[PDB]
């Protein structure tokens, strides 16, 4: 079955690039376009542009021109995207996708998110029902794992998205009567 | 370049129900457009082709038409689990465009909201509707119970 | 040619390696390309086929 | 100099050694002995891609 298996997640400093891969299983390599596009948390999505690998021949959009090159690897069957110069502003989540056959996508990726280390300071929030509170606060880089009573506690909890400025809360709502992997942090 | 406009950000509609998300380009992509949707978290997936065609393993439910440069995807008895949002892309001309995306959304039963404040000063607005409601703040996607947003609000 | 001299023209045909490389370049399956003058003319067909790897 | 050295070539699918009653190789048919005329198996003629360095 036809399958593109991009890269893992990646967190880059400003100024710097990174390379992402596309590794195409289940059809004929050279066969196909393969696509790029750039979905960032509000411009929803955009076209990066096109390789046709046999070849190597690049078609990009006007607007990417300078920040991101197309290369593939022939014999590993992948397609590499090269983005340059980092900013904030490529930030998002990169899909790879091959068309059904020169035209409209047929195939996706499963995205390769890319982001441009401290430990989070943890406190508790205290006030027929009521509501309690954890703030984390100044975490770099993501993800954070957060669970109340080490998981008891789950209808009535709100744990909110971060707000970069990484700080994110939660609060957990029960009644009268009653982690940070990347900085090896608990 | 050519714009493909999805004037809709959210659609509001009921199970059962149906429901017309409208996509129009801004000059002729004859019949050559695509539409995909992506659900919370995954990747876009294919449901038209051709403007009309329904792309493999796709439910009946789906329909896309076309008149001119309007064109538009129908889903008849909509199904929770079509709650995602909806691109639509016009593969006609370099460059590729998308429309800017209609998140459909299952209404019902508005309500107030639940307010809890506590001492850096945060205040949580928890379980109403509809969405529309040195400081920081973050909200939640619709509430897959009872169809409600939360949010929190940091005053630091 | 509005000019005073003679002008050389240096053009080309592209065969593709395989059909599925011709559709994806040029959409049609058949390429074709006349260049022409008014006393003069060429039309080259392209032939989609493998040649040894360079 | 006349002198031929053969080489099998890899084909697919295809039937060999074609002949005719043009060319009659003795009392049966027959073709060009240096050429080998290449035609269909069955109900198809695969695409044929060989190679000799
Ligand atoms: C129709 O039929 C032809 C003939 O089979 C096919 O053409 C072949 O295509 C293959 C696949 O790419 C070619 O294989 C590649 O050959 C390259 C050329 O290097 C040659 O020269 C050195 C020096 O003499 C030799 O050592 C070597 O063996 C070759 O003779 C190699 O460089 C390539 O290797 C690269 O990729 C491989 C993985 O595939 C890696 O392991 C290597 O590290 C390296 O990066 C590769 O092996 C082959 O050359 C072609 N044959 C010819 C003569 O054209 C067509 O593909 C076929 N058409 C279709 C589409 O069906
Ligand atoms: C391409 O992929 C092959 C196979 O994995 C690898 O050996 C080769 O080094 C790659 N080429 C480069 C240098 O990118
Ligand atoms: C002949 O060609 C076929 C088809 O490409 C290939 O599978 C096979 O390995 C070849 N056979 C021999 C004995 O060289």
């Amino acid at each position: 079955q036809v399958q593109l298996q991009q890269s893992g997640t990646e967190l880059k400093k400003p100024g710097a690039s990174v390379k992402i891969s596309c590794k195409a299983t289940g059809y004929t390599f050279s066969s196909y376009w393969i696509e790029w596009i750039k979905q960032r948390p509000g411009h929803g999505l955009e076209w990066i542009g096109e390789i046709l690998p046999e070849i190597g021949m690049t078609n990009y959009n006007e607007n990417f021109k300078g920040k991101a090159t197309f290369t593939a690897n022939t014999s590993s069957n992948t397609v590499y995207m090269q983005l340059s110069s980092l900013t904030s502003e490529d930030s998002a989540v990169y899909y790879c996708a091959r068309p059904y056959d020169y035209s409209w996508f047929a195939y996706w990726g499963q995205g390769t998110l890319v982001t441009v280390t401290t430990a989070p300071s943890v406190y508790p929030l205290a006030p027929s029902s009521v509501t309690l509170g954890c703030l984390v606060k100044g975490y770099f880089p993501e993800p954070v794992t957060l669970t109340w009573n080490s998981g008891s506690l789950s209808s009535g909890v709100h744990t909110f998205p971060a707000v970069l400025q990484y700080t994110l809360s939660s609060s957990v709502t029960v009644t009268s009567s009653t982690a940070h992997p990347a900085s090896s942090t608990k | 370049d050519i714009v493909m406009t999805q004037s809709q950000k959210f659609m509001s509609t009921s199970v059962g129900d149906r429901v017309s998300v409208t996509c129009k380009a801004s000059q002729n992509v004859d019949t050559n457009v695509a539409w995909y949707q992506e659900k919370p978290g995954q990747s876009p997936k294919t449901l038209i082709y051709s403007a009309s065609n329904r792309y493999s393993g796709v439910p009946d439910r789906f329909t896309g038409s076309a008149s001119g440069t309007d064109f538009t995807l129908t889903i008849t008895n909509v199904q929770s689990e079509d709650l995602a949002e909806y691109f639509c892309q016009q593969y006609n001309s370099y460059p590729y465009t998308f429309g800017g995306g209609t998140k459909l959304e299952i209404k019902r039963a508005d309500a107030a909201p639940t307010v809890s404040i506590f001492p850096s000063v945060v205040c949580f607005l928890n379980n109403f509707y509809p969405k529309d409601i040195g400081v920081l703040n973050s909200w939640t996607d619709q509430d897959s119970k009872d169809s409600t947003y939360s949010m929190s609000s940091t005053l630091t | 040619n509005n000019d005073n001299s003679d002008k050389l023209y240096i053009w080309g045909v592209h065969h593709p390696s395989t059909d599925k490389e011709q559709t994806n370049l040029y959409v049609q399956a058949s390429g074709k390309v006349t260049v022409s003058t008014k006393r003069s003319q060429q039309t080259i067909i392209p032939n989609v086929g493998s040649r040894p790897w360079v | 100099t006349l002198e031929f050295i053969n080489e099998g070539f890899n084909w697919t699918g295809v039937t060999q050694n074609g002949g005719s009653s043009a060319c009659k190789r003795g009392p049966d048919s027959g073709f060009f002995s240096r050429l080998n005329w290449l035609y269909k198996s069955g109900s198809t003629y695969p695409v044929q891609n060989v190679t000799m360095p």
